[PDB]
């Protein structure tokens, strides 16, 4: 899984 | 079971998968902190934000 954060909802 | 994408998310490498609002998908698992989820659609598999999906039909 990506280590960075998922983008917040638009 | 079946989930549906609440918003559009464009794949950015690192094993991610693009998903379109309204698209249906199967959730196969989650990462350590639950923020990312392993999805499977008609386009393949990849990680998508967990808060971008909800169960199909609320």
């Amino acid at each position: 899984a990506p280590s960075y954060s998922p983008p917040p909802p638009p | 079971n079946l989930f549906v994408a609440l918003y559009d998310f464009v794949a950015s490498g690192d094993n991610t998968l693009s998903i379109t609002k309204g698209e249906k998908l199967r959730v196969l698992g989650y990462n350590h902190n639950g923020e990312w989820c392993e999805a499977q659609t008609k386009n393949g598999q990849g990680w998508v934000p967990s808060n971008y999906i909800t169960p199909v039909n609320s």
